[PDB]
């Protein structure tokens, strides 16, 4: 009862175009208690400036909320997201594929 | 956002009259009567919370609208001469703060059973000579006129009640520090009932 | 009848200026404290609220006015830099679990421009005339409280020893005395009715109590006259049987 | 809207 | 359609014996409209919806003035629970609190919510008769004791057939064209091998409004349920959500599966297959 950990889903706004401007998704939801640290991420390297939706909580009282900012997707480019909170003994790392 | 009317109320013994209390408000958490008598404090009544609760306590009904609130007084008596307030609580604000109107003020003229209006001369105990005129006994519907001469005192009509013998009695009092001043004269300003008992 | 709640002093007067506490305990179980304002021809006003020593909401309380809530639970309100429109009735409340608000008795404070003017009454007692007796069967017993200032006196009645309110009626409002003055001294007058044979037993004790709200004993009196401190004022009379 | 809590409505 | 108005609370204490945040949240269904945070020198209530700023400086107030008080005795509530499970100083601990109102087609309302949590676990909730509680256990039923006496269900009934319903009215008509219509998912079907077990077939649903959506595979016309992979519905950013679901089939065989998905913005269920 006492912790749960973080589900977590990368992804688009829009369906990926290798030219089209967009901008990308990390959904962290189902976690307890409520302090977590998300960061997204160009080849490895972290990226500066991203907003965060409002902290709230669904219906079974787990906590969600939403890391996202503009990127231009291309064939060369990895993209990810990274997770820490309480109940994870290292930062959890989710590779970006188009294809989820 | 509370408003009552009537502002003053004048009613015979026996007659009914109902209260309104208007409000205005976010959602009613409470509506509440109180009464209040000169000198003291509200004194709790009635609380209704819904549009079409009801509440009676003896001569007194509260009942409940969206809008506003009546008190109705039934077959009122003078010792339901009073202040009676109405006041509100909001469900969008905070604690338990009443928001009140500014009352209703009601007083009830007492029937008069056997009315036997005189002047009489009553005089200090104590005493170096002074006095005071009483008119006593008068019905309910005459009333007691103020004076112009400013060193000549007349009080208001008020009634004292002998419970032990079922008999009210109204009365007024007359005195003047000097000069020609006869209780035969004293209530002259006012009309006065024509059979007046005026001792020698 | 009364609530339960506590409130000190029932009557205040005092000069403009001047710094003032009122004192509030709550119903017994009570935790809250709610202060309110009834200014002449205005209705009740909300001031302040309290929880468990605590401040919790704010009305249209005035800078100059401040207030407390002990661990006792009891509250202070303070009223500092007073004026004349600080003459009021001052309530406070407690509030039940369930909501509703019981009042205390209240506080009536008077300002005056000065203390000059502030005077004890002096009180008589009328016997009852002759011809009321052999007109009515009754007796009716006249007091009257003369030159006064200002308007804060309870009038009593106390047949041997007891106080009466059966036959007693006084009047609601007091007389000012020269209208036209606006410090007028005051006049008020009550009645006591007491059966024939009632007054006819010289064994029958009947005495006019008025107790007057004045000076509070530590304020200054330079007059050449006694302080008008708080005070009761008495006359009485025995029966006649003859 | 929200809903104002009243005096007593402690956990 | 169907409509609901939700606030949700959360009351931490912090560490040692700091001041415990309060924040409050408000949706009208899943649109967030405004936002309290006690974490502040002067917090005030912030629009999070174009159609809240319209609303008036009383407007505003009310609700600080609402979250301000909160802020203090939520914090004596955290040292009430505290105390029921015999729980130390430092000493993190959550009280969450979810409540509204929901209204049904005609705009009536369909039912009242009044709903806590402690450290995540439910706590203590209003039942559907808006007029009784069930407590999770005896600390739960010492709060249910200190709230019949403060008659908190009357308040909070009256509260939720009233102000509730009308203000969620006033907030739907006033963000209306974003709240009252509904945008249906634009949907496809993916196509990727894997050689072993063959292929996944991914059905999506993109840019739907609101939330509440049904995907599920069908082989043969048979629900598979079992051996589907299904994704939390997840926000695109742009108000509208995110959706897919997926299967494992052997190759050659795609034909006999459908996908199913179920909307409010579908005046029927759409049946889906795999375009080569």
């Amino acid at each position: 009862m006492i912790q749960r950990t973080p589900k977590i889903q990368v992804y688009s706004r829009h369906p990926a175009e290798n030219g089209k401007s967009n901008f990308l998704n990390c959904y962290v939801s189902g976690f307890h208690p409520s302090d977590i640290e998300v960061d997204l991420l160009k080849n490895g390297e972290r990226i500066e400036k991203v907003e965060h939706s409002d902290l709230s909580f669904s219906k079974d009282w787990s906590f969600y909320l939403l890391y996202y900012t503009e990127f231009t997707p291309t064939e060369k480019d990895e993209y990810a997201c990274r997770v820490n909170h309480v109940t994870l003994s290292q930062p959890k790392i989710v590779k970006w594929d188009r294809d989820m | 956002q509370v408003t009552q009317s009537p502002e003053a109320l004048r009613l015979q013994e026996g007659e009914s009259s109902s209260l309104n209390c208007s409000y205005t408000v976010s959602g009613l958490r409470g509506l509440f009567w109180y009464r209040q008598d000169p000198g003291k404090g509200p004194e709790f009544l009635f609380t209704l919370y819904s549009a079409g609760e009801e509440k009676e306590k003896e001569r007194l009904k509260a009942t409940l609208t969206k809008k506003e609130s009546f008190l109705h007084i039934t077959a009122p008596k003078p010792e339901d001469s009073a202040t009676y307030l109405c006041a509100v609580q909001d469900l969008g604000t905070s604690g338990s703060r009443l928001t009140f109107g500014e009352g209703t003020q009601l007083t009830v003229n007492p029937n008069i059973q056997n009315p036997d209006p005189a002047v009489y001369q009553l005089r200090d105990s104590k005493s170096s000579d002074k006095s005071v005129c009483l008119f006593t006994d008068f019905d309910s519907q005459t009333n007691v006129s103020q004076s112009k001469d400013s060193d000549v005192y007349i009080t208001d009509k008020c009634v004292l009640d002998m419970r032990s013998m079922d008999f009210k009695s109204n009365s007024a009092v007359a005195w003047s520090n000097k000069s020609d001043f006869a209780c035969a004269n004293a209530f002259n300003n006012s009309i006065i009932p024509e059979d007046t008992f005026f001792p020698s | 009848m009364d609530s339960g709640v506590t409130q000190t002093p029932k009557h205040l007067i005092t000069a403009t200026g001047q710094r003032v506490t009122l004192r509030c305990s709550p119903r017994s179980g009570d935790l809250s404290v709610y202060w309110y304002q009834q200014s002449l021809d205005q209705g009740l006003q909300f001031l302040i609220h309290y929880y468990n020593g605590e401040e919790r909401a704010k009305g249209n309380i005035l800078e100059r006015f401040s207030a407390q809530q002990f661990p006792d639970l009891h509250s202070e309100l303070n009223l500092s830099s007073l004026e004349l429109g600080d003459s009021a009735l001052y309530f406070c409340a407690s509030s039940a679990r369930s909501g509703e608000l019981f009042f205390g008795e209240g506080s009536r404070l008077t300002v005056l421009e000065d203390l000059k003017n502030v005077f004890p009454p002096e009180v008589a007692v009328f016997e009852p005339s002759e011809a009321e007796i052999s007109h009515t069967q009754k007796a009716t017993l006249v007091c009257l409280a003369t030159g006064f200032y200002p308007d804060h006196v309870e009038l009593s009645w106390w047949v041997n020893g007891k106080e009466v309110h059966s036959g007693v009626c006084t009047d609601p409002q007091p007389l000012k005395e020269q209208p036209a003055l606006n410090d007028s001294r005051y006049a008020l007058s009550s009645r006591l009715r007491v059966s024939a044979t009632f007054w006819q037993n010289p064994r029958n004790h009947f005495r006019c109590q008025v107790q007057f709200y004045g000076l509070s004993e530590n304020d200054e009196w330079t007059q050449d006259r006694a302080k008008p401190v708080t005070q009761i004022v008495s006359a009485e009379a025995w029966g006649r049987a003859d | 809207h929200p809903v104002g809590e009243a005096d007593y409505f402690e956990y | 359609g169907s409509h609901s108005m939700r606030y949700f609370y959360t009351a931490m204490s912090r560490p040692g014996r700091g001041e415990p945040r309060f924040i409050a949240v408000g949706y009208v269904d899943d649109t967030q409209f405004v936002r309290f945070d006690s974490d502040a020198a002067s917090p005030r209530t912030e629009p999070r919806a174009p159609w809240i700023e319209q609303e008036g400086p009383e407007y505003w107030d009310r609700n600080t003035q609402i979250f301000k008080t909160n802020t203090q005795t939520y914090r004596e509530s955290l040292r009430n629970l505290r105390g029921y499970y015999n729980q130390s100083e430092a000493g993190s601990h959550i009280i969450q609190r979810m409540y509204g109102c929901d209204l049904g087609p005609d705009g009536r309302l369909l039912r009242g919510h009044d709903q806590s949590a402690y450290d995540g676990k439910d706590y203590i909730a209003l039942n559907e008769d808006l007029s009784s509680w069930t407590a999770a256990d005896t600390a739960a039923q010492i709060t249910q004791r200190k709230w019949e006496a403060a008659r908190v269900a009357e308040q909070l009934r009256a509260y939720l057939e009233g102000l509730c319903v009308e203000w969620l009215r006033r907030y739907l008509e006033n963000g209306k064209e974003t709240l009252q219509r509904a945008d249906p998912p634009k949907t496809h079907v993916t196509h990727h091998p894997v050689s072993d077990h063959e292929a996944t077939l991914r059905c999506w649903a993109l840019g739907f409004y609101p939330a509440e959506i049904t995907l599920t595979w069908q082989r043969d016309g048979e629900d598979q349920t079992q051996d589907t992979e299904l994704v939390e519905t997840r926000p695109a950013g742009d108000r509208t959500f995110q959706k897919w679901a997926a299967v494992v089939v052997p190759s050659g065989e795609e034909q006999r599966y459908t996908c199913h998905v179920q909307h409010e913005g579908l005046p029927k269920p759409l049946t889906l297959r795999w375009e080569p």
